[PDB]
């Protein structure tokens, strides 16, 4: 249940990395998880972050909102590099989705 | 002293002075206040025109000319009204586009109220246009009214009901004057309800990301941003009134009444063009009017088709391309709606009609889903 | 057909002339007040 | 509605700012602005512009066919 690497996977990665650059949130210093739409599952995931991450995301978002108002971007040297982009919210979000889905399955019986 | 305690200024303060607003809202956000200015504009000039217009079949066309020739400055007031109606639609369009692009429709209630506000002003402008009893006013009134006749089983009792007769005549011009006078007051109430629901969450912004960490007071900032932008709405309005009074105005309304003779090529106002093309595309009575209704009523399905993990389209290259293809498609519908129902045009007009719906009901939502996958979300 | 024709363009003149005064001025009023935000600087200093 | 003081929690960020009467309202209006607009233009042309040239091309063709097909036409009816 493992071995493979592929020139193709790199193409897929290359297509993702391409879109990531095209999306452009990294020009504002943002990270992927900073751009997620806050629905309830998400608000709760934000709520569960430890202080450091919680604070970092706040500052990044402020930095971006401030750029947006000036319609500027960060120097290229400071864009968030795909692959240096931390999925910090994911595991909390996945867990909050799991527990909700559990509640839902209980509500069915 | 205080703005905060007085039962009245407290509303003002909470709506225009201390309301926390995103530091980053764009020019695209100016349209809501411009829509308010439009409504007030229509209201004032509308009113002064009512102090001189008469609603009877005979003197209708005439009283309007009385205004443009005899009544002091009626011409300027009349043109501001007409050109104000166009601006109002220009603003609706931008405002609705801004909401789509930026995901603002996710504020369910306020977006749903907006749709109602859209239909209300369209109803309003229609009744308005009929008022001078010109050729297009009459035939346009005849076309649009007859749509209702497509409705199965009760279709004809309804048109005759709304007519107050056997065709658009006397009774209709008078009732249209009446409904056209009250509608903007009713619009005004819906707009306050629109603004109420919006304040519950405050404004969205270009990034689609919460701005609670970077809110600024509506007052000094949006107060001046709105002023500046009002002056721009005004320049654009005056340019029309003062240099191109007849530019959007069809030459045929400058000729009275002909229930006997339909003009060779009747052409909608402008802001109905795209919808007119859609209705026309399909060679069916029922299906045309159904397609027509759906063409506008679709806005309320938009929220169910949101598929992306992001709110705005700011970081969404695919959706962006499809959005503009939508705009470009509407612009095509506009061109086509103003053209004769013939060879190159009917086919172009049918393909643009499937595209409009194809891209809203299927293309956009599929782009959102592949953008998510591309991001590993 | 259009008796107002001549007054309208005299007004029209005044509208561009006035607009050409007010536009730059109102624009400058807004930049003045927005100065504070446009040049503001941020710094994050976590523990 | 929501009020300043009850929006959200923020820790550790300093904001430095100047009085309007102390700064310029248009600093490098052209020096920095022009470059900036060129840059925002580049960033969006590929998404905005194409659908419109597509309409443009169909606009000119469409009218071209219309004229040549109906009016101009009466082509051959030879006897
Ligand atoms: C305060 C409520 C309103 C009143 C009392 C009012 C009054 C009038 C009157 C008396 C006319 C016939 C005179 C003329 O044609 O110039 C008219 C025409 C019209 N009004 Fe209104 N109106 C009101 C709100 C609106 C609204 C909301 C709109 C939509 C923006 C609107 C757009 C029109 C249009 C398109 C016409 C036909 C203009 C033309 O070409 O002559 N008005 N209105
Ligand atoms: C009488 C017609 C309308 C009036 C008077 C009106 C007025 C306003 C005002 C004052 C705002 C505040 C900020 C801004 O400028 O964006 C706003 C925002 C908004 N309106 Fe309207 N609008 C009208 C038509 C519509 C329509 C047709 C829709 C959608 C069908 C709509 C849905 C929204 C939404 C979703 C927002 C959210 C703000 C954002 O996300 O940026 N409104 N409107
Ligand atoms: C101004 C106008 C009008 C006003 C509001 C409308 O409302 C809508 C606008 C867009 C989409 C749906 C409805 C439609 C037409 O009223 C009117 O008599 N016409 N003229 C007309 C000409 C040919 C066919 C049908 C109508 C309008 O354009």
């Amino acid at each position: 249940g493992r071995p493979a690497v592929s020139a193709s996977s790199r193409w897929l990665e290359g297509i993702r990395k391409w879109y990531y650059n095209a999306a452009g949130f990294n020009k504002l210093g943002l990270m992927r998880d900073d751009t997620i739409h806050e629905n309830d599952d998400v608000k709760e995931a934000i709520r569960r972050l430890p202080e450091n991450l919680y604070d970092d995301r706040v500052f990044r978002i402020k930095r971006a909102l401030d750029l947006s108002m000036r319609q500027q971007i960060l120097p290229k040297e400071q864009w968030t590099k795909y692959e240096e982009d931390k999925s910090y919210l994911e595991p909390y979000l996945k867990e909050v989705i799991r527990e909700r889905k559990e509640r839902e399955e209980w509500a069915k019986k | 002293n205080i703005r905060k305690s007085h039962p009245l200024m407290k509303i003002v303060n909470n709506a225009f002075i201390d309301l926390p607003a995103p530091s980053n809202i764009s020019s695209w956000w100016n349209f809501g206040s411009l829509l308010g200015i439009c409504l007030i504009l229509q209201i004032l000039t509308g009113l002064f025109l009512a102090m001189h217009y008469t609603s009877d079949t005979t003197t209708a066309f005439s009283s309007v000319t009385h205004i443009c020739r005899d009544v002091n400055y009626g011409w300027i007031i009349r043109y501001m009204h007409a050109n104000g109606a166009s601006m109002f639609f220009i603003c609706l369009y931008m405002h609705v586009g801004r909401g789509l692009y930026y995901g603002s429709y996710t504020f369910l209630e306020t977006w749903n109220i907006g749709v109602i506000l859209l239909l209300t002003v369209m109803a309003t402008a229609f009744m308005g246009y009929v008022l001078p009893w010109g050729q297009m006013s009459f035939w346009g009134a005849t076309v649009i009214t007859n749509l209702l006749s497509a409705i199965p089983y009760i279709g004809t009792n309804l048109v005759e009901w709304i007519w107050g007769g056997f065709s658009v005549d006397k009774a209709t011009l008078t009732r249209f004057f009446a409904f056209h006078f009250i509608l903007p007051f009713i619009i005004m109430a819906i707009a306050m309800v629109h603004l109420l629901f919006l304040h519950e969450t405050g404004s969205n912004n270009p990034t689609g990301i919460s701005s609670d960490v970077d809110k600024i007071p509506f007052h000094p900032y949006y107060t001046i941003k709105d002023i500046l932008g009002a002056l721009l709405l005004i320049l654009a309005l005056m340019l029309l009134v003062l240099f191109a009074p007849d530019l959007l105005g069809d030459p045929d309304n400058y000729t009275p009444a002909n229930p006997l003779n339909t003009p060779p090529h009747i052409k909608p106002e402008w802001y109905f063009l795209f919808a007119y093309a859609i209705l026309r595309s399909i060679p069916n009575k029922l299906g045309g009017v159904l397609a027509l209704a759906f063409s506008i009523l679709i806005l309320a399905l938009i929220p169910l088709l949101h598929t992306s993990k992001q709110r705005s389209m700011m970081f969404r290259p695919l959706s962006q391309c499809l959005f503009w293809a939508l705009v470009a498609d509407l612009l095509t519908l506009t061109w086509i709606g103003g053209q004769p129902v013939e060879h190159p045009y009917i086919t172009i007009g049918q393909l643009a009609s499937v595209l409009y719906f194809l891209l809203i009901l299927v293309l956009m939502p599929t782009a959102g889903t592949i953008e998510n996958k591309l991001l590993k979300w | 057909a259009e008796p107002e024709h001549d007054h309208r363009k005299r007004m029209g003149l005044k509208m561009l002339l006035m607009m050409g005064l007010l536009l730059p001025l109102v624009y400058a009023m807004k930049r003045h007040k927005w100065s504070v935000l446009k040049s503001r600087k941020l710094a994050y200093r976590p523990p | 509605g929501r009020q300043f003081g009850h929006l959200t929690r923020v820790r550790h960020v300093i904001t430095y700012s100047l009085s309007p009467f102390e700064q310029r309202a248009f600093p490098h209006y052209f020096s920095k602005g022009i470059p900036n607009v060129l840059r925002r233009t580049r960033a969006c042309i590929l998404r905005v512009a194409p659908p419109f040239v597509a309409f443009y091309l169909v606009y000119t063709w469409g009218t071209q066919e219309f004229e040549k097909s109906k009016r101009k036409n009466p082509a051959a009816y030879e006897n």
